RNA sequence: GUUAAGUCUGGUUUCCCUCCAGGGUAUCUUGA
């Protein structure tokens, strides 16, 4: 198996320096094949903190976060605040699976302590207002992938899919 | 024959799960819509038929018409209560049907998801359906051969797909349930009641005062006695497919949509369910 | 001479359409045409027939008007905008039962206006259930097309 | 979809009704119908809107036009409701009405061959099947319904509760022709069941209303302002009306216990205005608390930018009747004893009420005031006070009511059974036995012009006098 | 679906057939026994046992003297002697109506389910998004024949495939739980 | 299909023919009556008795006096001169209509059927695979003649082969069960 | 003669222009693709009722037809299917006019009355057997024209 | 609106000098979709002078010019005196349309004055002899374009489109 | 303070089909 890092994608951007391996190993499992994002992953029951992006366990089953499952290992200044799992690739909850998976993984989710000092009131946070999606490609796909503007002319496709595929629930607190 | 007609209400209250409720109500409606006729000419009413009660009861002596028009509403409420308390649920045939069908589908190499759901609030399904529409003006989705109300498979699938496409995008939704140019990957069956607490059908009312009214000057209550489905009635239905992928979004969506509505009048909290149980039988 | 289902539908709908002076009555009649044809299958001609007779709320000036509509060319259905629509659909069905000779006219106008005959009318209907139910749904489908063509929505 | 807010309310001697038009029936128990809540919310919204859009425009709109306006939040035949109600009651489980044994043979056996009226009457937790045929048999029933003596003498002392009890307590039986000991058992059982189920009057019913918002109509055209006005109206409904029947006579009066919310951007102001009513301590601060919201809705930070929309439609005062709040015909009081107050309001709303004979102190005038203020009134002169423009003594002139010439208000005011009362009472309390009565009068559109000072005098006199 | 008074066992629905349908079955059987070396002298016997009673509504597996079929048709039946073997091999009666009645009683015995199509943003019905569909009830029985010409693949087919075959999906609407069907061979379980 | 009116004898379908077909059969029977030593006086006399009544719709077997065929066309029949025996023998009435009406009645009797072709893997229609298709109903009767010239093989044919021909398969669509048909020789069936 | 294959071009040109929104074109294509088979199987009066029921005749959209008759810049107005059925109604009525089956004056004074519209329908009912045979090749031409000139939606 | 320099596709090597801005802005109109060259423009009634190709306008509908409509400027230097237009981008007859119509375009065209020296008789030029085709790919499709001969595992499959999509007319002087 | 009586209302309105597939492949001089 190989290590895998889960880059959450809310509207915020707190993902710059977190991983030891940015472009990954040979390839990520998430793809960009002119049909938008592929193999994007969903995580249910957790919410992300818009500041210090971290998946927090909030037992409500309506709460979900979609992100990118990349190749890498988080910078080794970490592993005290993350979750780490080996999953057989059938437990994954993917979206637009455009390939095959190693059938046993090593996933790295940015975890958080549930903050039992204030309650956890979540709120659905969609994605719109292009000025917020203009830089998603400039932050989490030109570093995560190299295909950005070497053969990509269909940027509008991944733009619209980011604008519609990725939604999530955030604690907003 | 009219002999079958006059003797229908005792049939209702003395068969109670073995009379065809569809036909029974459809025939009761002929009595209901011809009330002042069945109440005349020294009818062949026995000393136990539920109709000579209105020869005794006198609601208005000044007018012969108003007496009948009041007895008619009394009789409508009485029929609602009759259906409600007599026609109860025997869910052994439904258990047999679902277990036999589950074996059938195992013999077809499907992955099955048996789902039991319980009614919390008085539910309505198929209000524009025809069962009591000739009496109450408001029907219930009924299956005249299983002789039980049900939740159409199309309705459950449509609600589930609206959710999935609300949260996963109308493109992953089409990947799961297909589009006008591809087939769906998930199949649903109707939900039949398997076990109730005490009742299956329960009466209710809806009295619009100011629906489509201009002012307080034409407001007037118009009560609508109809039939609903009791609370704590349990429905089960299967969800089968071949590629186990489509089993992931059916896992999570199902316990989330049932706590919202699943039938009519849900914006005033009526068709509310709860996932009593779920179970997958993988067959890859 | 024998007029087919569509010719009979034209001849009836012409009498009706020219008797509903109020336009709301027309649109309500249209909404009855569009759904009673399916209600009759789902429930039966006899239950739905008497349901129509009840929703018509007859036994008023709303009955001699109906019996004059059979030959007046001036008869005007009056009543609530929901009663006239059902009374017009009742005239439709009675026009069929009479023109097809399935049931006599005078027997129908007698079984409508008082009670002792309504029960033997129930019996008669149960006798002629296959004679009627064989072909009335095509006539009512014709009426449905005529209605949702010649009338605008509400 | 998500929660918008979640209130925790409390009814008070509510008289809700199902198909049975009772709070309980052989099949279930329903103290609070969410459909009634939605309908009363819509009604109070259409009242608050004609209050606002008249204080700031002089204009009044038809109910259907206001509904076409708020269709975005309350739904219509062309759009699903954006808000989803959910009423949750403590102990909201199976509580059907089970009548076990009634033992009514004797009353049957000497009811035969005699067309005889039959009544019922609780005499010290024993009901007496008072035949009109000079015969009274004590019935020995037993049911799961435990009618306390307090509820019995509440129904008995209140002259309104004991009035609507006429439709349930009696049945005429024609056993002259041959009749059975089996059908008559059932007739009497039905009569007994009705009369019994009438007495399911729990005091202080406590539930928990929830609101859900779909998160699909957000800021389409003016959606947020519409939703905020709707929530304002919900608060106004909780503060000025009740649920159930006879709400214009105190019953069902709602009181706030705790208001929480989960989307501050739309609800913070409403939650604050509500929390204001978790601490009421004086009868003279409740008036100011009422007026704060009543006049802020019209003249506050965010009030209206959608009255200019061309969906609305003015009214035809010769054919349209529309209510709205005066915000000045209000008199709050203090009671500390709610049962006798509820029993008292009859004395202040009847034509022969001791509390009216001593405030209007005149026949031909009490009648007209109650007809104009007080809903429908049976009658079989007085119109000289309600005529539109005529010799004026007490200014109860009605916009179109002519002096004996055929018109619309010539009968709507006189011959129309379903007419709400403009004179509305309420018993609002705040979690400390604070227990303040509110009495107000909705300003209707069919009034030419009312002597607000004289009517206020009458109002406060009735409000002190009812206590 | 049936309503009757004066029957010991209560039935919510009854199997129904007519005489022209049995004549079509007899035509099929009589025609394939000539075009092949396979005669079915048992179905033919039962079906002619029935058909001898043509011209009168009868009953096979119960004792109903009258009923109201599909809440519109009053029929008066006559029982057939219990010497008749089991055809459906179930516990439900089987009426055989004269064809001018069974025609109506059958063509009004299918389920019409009115469906709709919901508008997304309004959550209300789309315009022109309403239609009906006829399904055929559960446990309906259709008779058919699977003929095969001489070959060696035909033998392997009729001995290997036609045996391990029992359940198929017919029709459309496969994804709302319709279309499942069981094939019972007369040769195997008559 | 028939919907009888003013006839107490309920039939659900009759046999319909026209005079323009009987006349062609009369041609076939006049010709080969001269080109052979085998005259067919019985059938020829039947057909002559029928064709004597041209210009009127007539019913041979039953007495209907009126009917409605294929749920569109109202015809007023007339019995045939004191029960002239039937040509075919099936107990179902046979109607001989004027030619104008028979044209469209016969057109209505034909069975038009849309079929589709479905992609194997995707369970969705193959773009291009939709077509209509027309059959002639079952129970239809055609008339033909098989003629032979003098030889020994012809005698062996007409005495050994034609006597064992009952069921052949005509036409196409043989996999849809279309085309199974039955030859019934006039010499022995009449 | 084959002048119906020319009248078809005239009427199809008029429609093709009048369906200013391409969805109406792609829909009228399917209407022409279906209703000819429907007229063959069921007859003319059934299919004509099924057409007038979905065309949604009204003084507004019926004027968009009477103008389309003579004028050349008319625009059929309504929903996609709502006008894909009125275009086909125009096809039919155009043939019935340019073949003198019915008089154009009798039609125009009947497409407006809201009263003699029923009388137009009855007049049509009298001629159904004739029309059912006359219009066959015209409608087959229209079908071919639509299949070719219009690409599938 | 936005600028458009339509290049002509000759058999010659001079098209490098019409513009220095060979890319334009953020978009190339004529795409490379692995199904060929899409969003191609052809204009009728014109021709191409064989010397320094510029569209000598004629009155012949059968004549055409098969070229590439590049998104951007003619470097503000060239086509400052030639046939230039602004179109609603629909009357822009694009062949093999595979994109968004920008709803308006300001197009620059290599135009030659009507060449009044001789009676101009057309001559059909049908590109073959792939040396011109192995040439055009390096001359522009890497200098004008930016998405070819870098990731292209298929170099000659996109090079073979020119064979059956650009066969213009000439006058051979 | 007492007597008696309840009365009125009893489902309406929209949506009735939309889209694709409309045939494909094979067979086409002999005597005078």
């Amino acid at each position: 198996s190989t290590q895998r890092e889960y880059v959450f994608i809310p509207i915020t951007n707190s993902i710059t320096i977190d991983v030891k391996i940015t472009i990954g190993g040979s390839d990520h499992i998430t793809n960009i094949d002119e049909r938008g994002i592929h193999n994007v992953l969903v995580i249910t029951g957790y919410a992300v903190d818009e500041k210090n992006g971290r998946l927090v366990p909030t037992l409500d089953p309506c709460d979900y976060v979609k992100g990118i499952l990349v190749a890498g290992t988080p910078q080794q200044a970490q592993s005290n605040d993350f979750l780490t799992l080996k999953l057989p690739a059938n437990k994954l909850y993917l979206i637009r699976k455009k390939g095959n998976i190693s059938d046993d993984l090593k996933i790295y989710i940015p975890y958080s302590s549930p903050d039992a000092r204030n309650s956890m009131k979540t709120k659905p946070v969609s994605i719109s207002d292009d000025t917020i999606v203009n830089n998603i490609i400039k932050e989490v796909f030109d570093k995560i992938y190299n295909i950005t503007q070497k053969e990509k002319v269909k940027i509008e496709k991944v733009k619209e899919d980011i604008k519609e595929l990725f939604s999530y629930y955030a604690l907003e607190q | 024959a009219i002999d079958f007609l006059v003797n229908i209400l005792e049939l209702i209250k003395e068969k109670q799960c073995n009379i065809n409720l569809f036909s029974a109500i459809s025939l009761t409606s002929i009595v209901y819509n011809n009330f002042g006729e069945f109440l005349s000419n020294n009818q062949s009413y026995s000393t136990n038929n539920p109709l000579l009660k209105y020869h005794i009861i006198i609601l208005n002596d000044k007018n012969k018409t108003k007496d009948v028009e009041e007895k008619r509403n009394i009789f409508k409420r009485e029929v609602a209560e009759l259906i409600s308390r007599n026609f109860k649920l025997d869910g052994e045939k439904v258990r047999n049907y679902f277990d036999s069908l589950k074996e059938v589908l195992k013999s077809l190499k499907y992955t099955i998801v048996d789902v039991e759901i319980t009614t919390r609030t008085r539910a309505l399904i198929g209000v524009s359906t025809s069962l009591g529409k000739l009496i109450f003006g408001s029907g219930i989705s009924f299956d005249p051969y299983m002789n039980l109300p049900y939740i159409p498979a199309s309705e459950i699938k449509g609600i589930v797909r609206s959710y999935i496409e609300g949260k996963l995008g109308e493109q992953e939704a089409e990947e799961i349930f297909g589009n006008e140019e591809r087939e769906g990957n998930v199949n649903f069956t109707d939900a039949y009641p398997t076990r109730s607490k005490d009742f299956l059908f329960v009466p209710d009312v809806i009295t619009p005062h100011y629906n489509g009214k201009k002012s307080e000057a034409d407001a007037e209550p118009r009560p609508v006695i109809h039939l609903t489905i009791a609370p704590k009635v349990t429905f089960r239905f299967l969800i089968y497919y071949k590629r186990e992928d489509v089993g992931k979004p059916i896992c999570d969506s199902m316990p989330i949509i049932l706590i919202r509505g699943l039938g009519a009048r849900s914006s005033v909290g009526y068709s509310l369910f709860e996932l009593r149980k779920i179970e997958v039988i993988k067959a890859a | 001479l024998y007029e087919e289902d569509y010719k009979l539908a034209l001849e009836a709908f012409k009498k009706v359409f020219n008797a509903l002076t109020h336009y709301g009555a027309k649109q309500a009649f249209r909404s009855r045409a569009r759904d009673l044809v399916e209600e009759i299958y789902n429930s039966g001609f006899i239950p739905t027939f008497f349901y129509i007779i009840s929703k018509a709320e007859l036994n008023s000036d709303s009955l001699d008007s109906l019996i004059s509509l059979f030959s007046s060319d001036n008869a005007i259905l009056r009543g609530s905008d929901e009663n006239v629509s059902y009374s017009a659909y009742l005239f439709i069905i009675l026009y069929y039962l009479i023109k097809r000779g399935i049931i006599e006219q005078k027997f129908l106008i007698q079984a409508l206006r008082c009670e002792k005959t309504r029960l033997d009318l129930i019996d008669k209907l149960y006798n002629l259930a296959p004679i009627i139910s064989a072909k009335i749904r095509t006539y009512l489908l014709a009426i449905k097309r005529l209605s949702e063509a010649l009338i605008e929505a509400r | 979809e998500e929660l918008l807010m979640s209130l925790k309310l409390k009814a008070l001697y509510p008289l809700t009704g199902g198909y049975n038009r009772h709070s309980i029936n052989p099949f279930y128990e329903e103290l609070v119908r969410p459909t009634e809540i939605k309908g009363l919310w819509r009604w109070w919204n259409r009242v608050l809107f004609n209050t606002l859009a008249y204080s700031t425009k002089g204009k009044l709109y038809t109910y259907e036009s206001i509904d076409r306006l708020f269709e975005d939040v309350f739904g219509s035949e062309n759009k699903k409701s954006a808000v989803r109600l959910e009423v949750i009651t403590d102990e909201g489980n199976d509580n059907r009405f089970e009548l076990s044994y009634v033992e009514l043979d004797k009353v049957i056996d000497c009811l035969r061959n005699y067309k005889r009226k039959v009544s019922l009457d609780f005499i010290d937790n024993t009901l007496i099947a008072e035949i009109e045929g000079s015969t009274k048999i004590p019935i020995s029933f037993k049911s799961n319904l435990d009618i306390d003596k307090i509820i019995k003498d509440l129904v008995h002392n209140n002259k309104l509760l004991s009035f609507e009890l006429l439709g349930f307590k009696s049945v005429e039986i024609d056993a002259t022709k041959i009749s059975d000991k089996k059908i008559l058992k059932e007739i009497l059982r039905d009569l007994i069941t009705n009369y019994l189920e009438y007495f399911n009057i729990k005091q202080e019913v406590t539930f928990t209303l929830n609101i859900y918002l779909d998160k699909s109509r957000e800021h389409k055209q003016n959606f947020e302002d519409k939703l905020k006005f709707a929530l304002y109206s919900l608060l106004v409904f909780i503060l000025l009306g009740g649920i159930g029947r006879k709400t214009s006579r105190g019953f069902g009066s709602l009181s706030i216990i705790d208001v929480k919310c989960y989307d501050n951007s739309i609800c913070k102001k409403i939650e604050d205005l509500a929390k204001n009513f978790l601490k009421i301590s004086s009868g003279n601060e409740l008036k100011s608390k009422i007026e704060s919201i009543l006049d802020c809705i019209k003249n506050s930070c965010i009030d209206t930018l959608y009255i200019e929309n061309n969906i609305l439609s003015e009214i035809d005062p010769k054919k349209n009747v529309v209510y709205f709040i005066n915000s000045d015909l209000f008199e709050v009081k203090r009671i500390n004893d709610k049962e006798k107050v509820l029993a008292n309001i009859y004395k202040a709303v009847s034509s022969e009420g001791c509390c009216i004979k001593s405030i209007i102190t005149d026949k031909y005038v009490r009648k007209s005031f109650l007809i104009a203020f007080g809903g429908y009134r049976k009658v079989e002169f007085i119109k000289n006070y309600l005529c539109e423009t005529c010799e004026t003594v007490s200014s109860f002139n009605i916009v179109d009511f002519l002096l004996s010439e055929g018109s619309f208000m010539s009968d709507y005011i006189l011959q129309y059974e379903h007419r709400n009362s403009l004179l509305r009472f309420k018993l609002i309390s705040d979690n400390s036995n604070n227990s303040y009565l509110i009495g107000y009068i909705l300003h209707s559109s069919y009034f030419k012009k009312i002597d607000i000072k004289y009517v206020r005098c009458i109002l406060e006199k009735l409000t002190y006098c009812v206590i | 679906r049936i309503i009757e008074i004066d029957s010991a066992k209560p039935y919510v629905w009854v199997y129904v057939t007519t005489y022209e349908l049995l004549k079509k079955v007899k035509l099929y059987l009589d025609s394939i026994s000539q075009l092949s070396n396979a005669s079915f002298s048992n179905l033919k016997n039962k079906i002619d046992t029935i058909l001898a009673k043509e011209g009168k509504n009868i009953t096979l597996d119960s004792d109903l003297k009258s009923a109201i079929l599909n809440e519109d048709f009053y029929v008066e039946l006559e029982a057939l002697n219990n010497k008749i073997p089991s055809i459906i091999n179930a516990g439900v009666p089987l009426l055989v109506l004269e064809d001018s009645i069974g025609r109506e009683v059958i063509n009004r015995s299918l389920i019409r389910v009115r469906r709709i199509r919901i508008d997304r943003d309004k959550k209300v019905v789309e315009t022109g998004g309403l239609w009906s569909e006829e399904y055929v009830p559960m446990k309906t029985i259709f008779f058919s024949v699977l003929l095969g010409k001489e070959s060696k693949e035909s033998a392997i087919f009729a001995s290997c495939i036609l045996r391990n075959l029992r359940y198929v999906i017919l029709g459309g609407k496969e994804t709302i739980g319709k279309g499942i069907v069981e094939l019972r061979w007369v040769k195997d379980v008559i």
